[PDB]
């Protein structure tokens, strides 16, 4: 039951946002944003965690046939519109607003609510964003190539980073870059980020402060944050252990409560005085507390990405009932091949400086792709014999 | 090459775009000037090293190779640099500092699979700085993110370069002047090879120096001549190239025969590391037994002759060496597959025909079921020829599934010409023999051993440890992989007290004897003493440091020698198992051999301190007969004994002790001898029956299983004249190695007194392990679940 | 005696061999292991597993 909960956390939103189709209209009612909107929940909610691209396409099957069943009175326009293959209501914040740059860059805040389907914008605001992330950053090293699932990707981990009090297990093959991407996806949302650092000797402290400090991040000071934990920041189960805890609960036993957490929550009481807004008469002492783990709790987001393969994983997530339990799952299939000619050309425009020749250039991309297909085939081969 | 080649042009095939045939790919990428500079420092000459140099050009990443043998290490030991391990406390903090900051090249030479996480944000700022490393032990496991970083290079020696290596190596030792022809017209032929070069610079001289007014310039003339004449050497080169081609070739050919075996020989000696661990060793130690063995014998006279000697001497000196340090249900292993290699070249003998000999009714009517499986198994060339009416005579051949020993007096008639002719008749005998009766299969294995390779490989070794010594230089140690209820420790020592003036110290191993272990040695290096390490099979975390110690670099006083023993326990690194020397000291399997042993233990002072040649030299005649016998019944199983123990000679020396106290003191109050004694042995049966040997046996039927042994061999009486049921001794020392000459090496089990068929299954089941052996080294959640789903609607 | 550390037991081979060695020659004063300073003995000793 807990997924109809995501389902309908998704849908509470736009309060009254979604009224207001007058400046898109784009053929629609109303009721059919809305419907869109059932319809995009209910894939990333549901038509996300599986392995085989078939398994999608009856998810979707199953989605249009239930649709229909109850949209019993406009059946038709869906049919026209939203319940057609062809790509419907991308959803996203940063996008669809400009900052437009008036006076100082940052001249406002996006709206955040929604954005409309369109891939052209969406790729030139990636691509500005881009050339932003490799100045802020030095040595960013990232030549990034966004193609249309990659895009999908991106959007995907906002998804998830964004939301109060959400995480996202991430699943897939190295190289499937998801590490890479969710620095990007990160930046845009303003969440700090630290990984861990495995000394010459491998040991326990290092979590306990790193966790103190993240804490003391989205507790006492209360800013964004994220975590990365991933298999190279795993040298025993213990400190799965206490990640675990960490989703679960959030107390740490005596790591706050070494006659700290006193002193810490006195730091934070002058916000308590507007922010809960007890007559701005007085508060007590143990409510306190309660309130820190609320905030740290509403903003510590946690992204675990591990191998599909191997043979710790399975029964690591055995061991374990909270981690596959509450975070979001998301599968990275291997680039198939309009991905990669699409990688292909856009490395060979700017590189067909000498190698002119119409009706051969779109034959080499797709024999290039038909290479890298094939060196896979190879890799089993050998392996296997 | 192959499976990529075909692989990318049928992709260019299928999509119809136009490519070359052809594909030269070593030619048009890299200038031959380059090859042949390469080729002085110290590049392979053949092909595989070719495109491997071309790969490390490209350097698209910094690489990592594997490497089996040391081609790259080498390599680049002199290909611009002419170094800093990774284990070492300076290197993660220094080296790296100064190779960063100043480009020192930094090579790494210790790759296991486990990184210093240091060492990775390092390699992924100065603008002068390169870094190679590299990994030991083939077959690696690397994570599939160390294969996104730097490439991967194979080096695994093929065998077709290998006969080149070992032939340039040959020719250098048989005589220096062949090397002197060599190179001598080899530098002439590649700076014709040059001559060539310089005409096309000539040629492009004359066609474009000048760019305009080539005509008015008449000298032109004089240029077409000088043209003209730079081809003629090349005609003076392209003679050459006969002169080479046949010369140095017969030269060669008298030679590329031998390392063709070697190569064959090395590939051989690389499975059986993976038959099991500790069986490893380099190609340094193989070539230095090579260069040796053309040293020790190759040279009298008539060259052609000594190639034939070759063909002779260099097999056996490799064969004993790794023999040294094989086990005993591996013996026989090795020399097969020796065979098999040496015949998969020459007499090309099919793979699918070695795996009919590995692996395997309606028309047979008296043979038996467990034979009718063998009938369908030899059944599916003229295998399936031969079953008919031919087979099913049953006129002679009845006799001959009777006989023992089916090979070699009732030779089968079937195929009576194809067996005379033996250039493959042996391998059809055995395909014939293994899939009639696999009961004699062994002994057949023997036999066919002999014959292809000379029974003197089938003929029995035992190691003289004084011999031994001899090769232990100081700067070598010497392992022992032993087995329960063995140890040659009281030999070493023996040994230690005999040539060297002495007593050894020793070190055994555990937990806390690092330092005391390291100030022992260091004792050992300034003095010249012996040490004696133990149970290095557990505490491996010293090892690693061994190697290091033993090093030219700390210098050592002579004969100081090292003694490491150890069991088997994987997971250990083969830093020394890579330069060592491997001994193996199980007891001897042959009822001679361990009686032979045994008269090579407790000898020449023990049997010549008597004051008595009658009596009690009986008495040590007997207890040893009794020891070898009781020792070798356990080879059939649980028909000799409910479980296996490992009596040892600590129990016969405790005899000998007890029975000279005995006869020492009955003999001090005898003033005369009626006949040499006057003993009343009882007690001593009592005592040998079951207090010195009494110690092992936890059954109860043993104890009294062995007091019989003890009545029927003892007697009760010391006869003087009777035959043993098996002889009986004169009275010189000498004499008993000849009685043990004239044993016979396979006895029959009625010398035990038990019944021949014993023989049958104890044979059964060592042929059916060791195919086995060699069947492991070539290169479910289904219907199953579905038939146990109806097995369950089974039970009751 | 056998419920116990494996290297304690490799060890304590190196002792008991020690002592075993020093009792065998009837030598009155010998030299243990690990241990710098010089011991005595008396000869009605015994070990038992
Ligand atoms: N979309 C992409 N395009 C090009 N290269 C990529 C892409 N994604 C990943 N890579 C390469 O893979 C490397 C590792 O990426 P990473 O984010 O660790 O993938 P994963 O998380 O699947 O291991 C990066 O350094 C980058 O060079």
């Amino acid at each position: 039951m807990r997924e109809l909960s995501r389902i309908f956390k998704g849908i509470l939103t736009c309060k009254k946002d979604t009224i207001n189709d007058a400046p898109k209209s784009m053929k629609i009612k109303p009721e059919l944003f809305l419907v869109g909107l059932w319809r995009h929940e209910a894939e990333r909610v549901l038509a996300d965690k599986l392995v085989n691209n078939k398994d999608k396409d009856t998810v979707m099957g199953y989605i249009q046939e239930v649709s229909l069943e109850s949209f019993s009175q406009i059946e038709n326009e869906i049919l026209e519109k939203y319940s057609s293959e062809k790509t419907f209501l991308f959803c996203d914040f940063l996008r669809p607003d400009v900052i437009n740059e008036d006076g100082i860059i940052e001249e406002e805040a996006p709206k955040i609510y929604e954005a409309i389907d369109s891939l052209t914008e969406l790729r030139k605001r990636c691509n500005f964003l881009l050339s932003f992330y490799n100045d802020r950053n030095p040595s960013k090293k990232m030549p990034l190539v966004l193609f249309d699932d990659a895009l999908k990707h991106l959007l995907r981990i906002s998804r998830i980073i964004r939301q109060p009090r959400s995480s996202g297990l991430l699943v897939g093959v190295g190289g499937s870059g998801k590490q890479s991407l969710t620095r990007l996806a990160g930046f845009i949302g303003k969440n700090l980020i630290q990984q861990i650092i495995v000394t010459k000797t491998y040991s326990d402290k290092d979590l306990k402060e790193d966790i103190k400090k993240g804490f003391d991040d989205a507790g006492h000071l209360g800013k964004q944050v994220t975590f990365l934990m991933t298999d190279s920041e795993v040298k025993k189960e213990e400190f799965l252990e206490y990640i675990n805890m960490v989703l679960s609960t959030g107390e740490i036993p005596n790591l706050l409560a070494k006659d700290e957490r006193e002193v810490w929550l006195g730091d934070i009481s002058q916000a308590y005085c507007k922010e809960k807004n007890l007559g701005n008469i007085d508060p007590p002492q143990s409510e306190l507390w309660t309130y820190f783990v609320d905030r740290v709790r509403d903003n510590f987001h946690i992204m675990l990405c591990f191998s599909p393969v191997g043979q710790k994983f399975r029964e690591r997530a055995r061991k374990f009932p909270a981690l596959f339990n509450e975070c979001t799952i998301d599968w990275f299939l291997p680039w198939p091949e309009e991905a990669l000619v699409s990688v292909a050309e856009t490395f060979i425009k700017n590189f067909d400086k000498l190698d002119t020749k119409e009706e051969t250039k779109q034959e080499l991309m797709k024999h290039m792709g038909n290479v890298h297909l094939m060196v896979n085939e190879i890799c089993d081969e050998y392996y296997q014999k | 090459n192959k499976l990529a080649q075909q692989r990318f042009v049928v992709d260019m095939k299928k999509r119809g775009v136009p490519v070359t045939p052809g594909l030269e790919l070593t030619s048009f990428l890299i200038d031959d000037a380059t090859i042949g500079e390469w080729n002085l420092q110290g590049l392979p000459k053949d092909d595989l090293s070719i495109q491997n140099g071309i790969m490390v050009t490209n350097s698209a990443r910094y690489p990592l190779f594997i490497d089996p043998q040391g081609q790259g290490q080498n390599w680049i030991r002199n290909k611009l640099s002419a170094i800093t391990t990774l284990s070492h406390p300076k290197f993660k903090d220094m080296f790296l500092k100064y190779c960063m900051e100043s480009g020192l090249t930094l090579i790494v030479e210790n790759i296991e699979n486990e990184v210093d996480p240091m060492m990775d944000p390092v390699l992924e700022l100065s603008k002068e700085f390169k870094l190679f490393m590299t990994c030991r032990l083939a077959n690696p496991s690397f994570s599939p993110e160390l294969s996104a970083k730097t490439t991967i290079i194979d080096f695994t020696v093929t065998q077709s370069g290998l006969e080149q290596q070992l032939l340039g190596k040959v020719i250098s030792k048989e005589q220096k002047a062949l090397e002197d022809s060599l190179n001598q017209l080899l530098a002439d032929v590649n700076q014709n090879q040059k001559d060539l070069q310089r005409l096309d610079k000539n040629l492009l001289e004359r066609l474009i120096n000048s760019q305009g007014n080539l005509l008015d310039d008449t000298e032109l003339m004089d240029v077409l001549n000088n043209t003209k004449t730079q081809a003629k050497e090349v005609a003076a080169k392209l003679i050459d190239a006969e002169i080479k081609t046949k010369e140095i070739n017969e030269k060669r050919e008298q030679y590329r025969p031998v390392a063709i075996r070697g190569s064959a020989i090395y590939f051989t000696m690389i499975e059986v590391s993976l038959v099991n661990w500790m069986y490893n060793s380099s190609l340094e130690q193989f070539l230095k037994l090579f260069i040796e063995s053309i040293d020790l014998s190759e040279k009298a006279q008539l060259p052609s002759n000594r190639v034939k000697n070759i063909i002779s001497f260099l097999t056996f000196h490799v064969y004993r060496y790794v023999n040294r340090g094989l086990f005993e249900k591996d013996k026989i292993t090795f020399i097969l597959m020796m065979a098999f290699k040496i015949l998969t070249t020459a007499g090309t003998i099919s793979s699918g025909d070695v795996s009919l000999f590995l692996k395997s009714q309606k028309q047979i009517s008296y043979l038996e079921d467990n034979q009718w499986l063998n009938i369908l198994a030899l059944s599916k060339p003229f295998f399936k020829e031969l079953p008919d009416l031919i087979s099913r005579s049953e006129n002679q051949w009845r006799n001959w599934i009777d006989k023992n020993d089916p090979e070699n007096f009732p030779i089968p008639d079937f195929a009576e010409s194809i067996n005379q002719e033996k250039e493959i008749g042996s391998f059809i005998s055995l395909c014939l023999v293994r899939s009639l009766r696999n009961d004699r299969t062994l002994i057949a294995t023997q036999n066919f051993i002999s014959n292809v390779l000379g029974k003197e490989f089938t003929d029995p070794i035992s190691y003289p440890i004084e011999g031994i010594w001899q090769e232990s230089s100081n700067m070598d140690p010497v392992l022992f992989l032993l087995s329960a209820g063995a140890d040659p420790t009281s030999s070493i020592d023996e040994l230690a007290k005999k040539k060297k003036k002495f007593p050894c110290e020793k070190v055994s191993m555990g937990e806390g004897q690092e330092r005391v272990a390291r100030q022992v040695i260091m004792k050992g290096f300034v003095e010249g003493g012996w040490v004696i390490l133990q149970n290095c099979h557990l505490g491996l975390k010293f090892m690693e440091e061994i190697e290091t110690l033993v090093s030219p670099i700390n210098q050592i006083h002579e004969d100081f020698r090292l003694w490491i023993t150890c069991e088997q326990h994987p997971k250990f690194p083969l830093g020394l198992l890579q330069k060592t020397l491997k001994v193996t000291n199980e007891p001897p399997k042959g009822l001679k051999a361990g009686l032979y042993k045994t008269f090579t233990t407790i000898i020449t002072q023990e049997f010549i301190d008597k004051v008595d040649h009658s009596n009690w030299r009986s008495l040590i005649f007997t207890i040893c007969f009794l020891h070898s016998i009781v020792i070798e019944r356990k080879k059939f199983g649980p028909l000799g004994w409910c479980v296996p123990y490992e009596y040892n000679y600590s129990d016969l020396e405790a005899s000998l002790l007890y029975i000279e106290k005995y006869l020492t003191n009955l003999m001090s109050t005898p003033q005369p001898n009626s006949h040499n004694l006057p003993i009343s042995m009882n007690v001593v049966r009592y005592m040998i029956c079951e207090v010195q040997y009494g110690g092992r046996i936890t059954d109860d039927l043993d104890r009294e299983l062995f007091i019989t042994y003890g009545e029927t061999y003892l007697k009760d009486g010391i006869f003087g004249n009777d035959y043993f049921f098996p002889q009986n001794p004169s009275a010189e020392l000498i004499k008993y190695q000849e009685y043990i000459a004239k044993v016979p090496t396979v006895d029959n089990p009625e010398v035990f007194g038990l019944h021949s068929n014993a023989d049958l299954t104890f044979r059964l089941k060592e042929s059916k392990e060791m195919i086995n052996t060699v069947m492991e080294t070539r290169p479910r959640e289904e219907i199953v679940q579905d038939k146990a789903k109806d097995m369950l609607k089974n039970l009751p | 005696f056998n419920r116990i550390d494996l290297e304690v037991l490799s060890v304590v081979a190196m002792q008991v061999e020690s002592i075993t060695t020093a009792r065998k020659q009837h030598m009155k004063k010998f030299m243990f292991p690990e241990e710098e300073i010089e011991i005595e003995l008396i000869p009605t000793v015994s070990y038992f597993i």
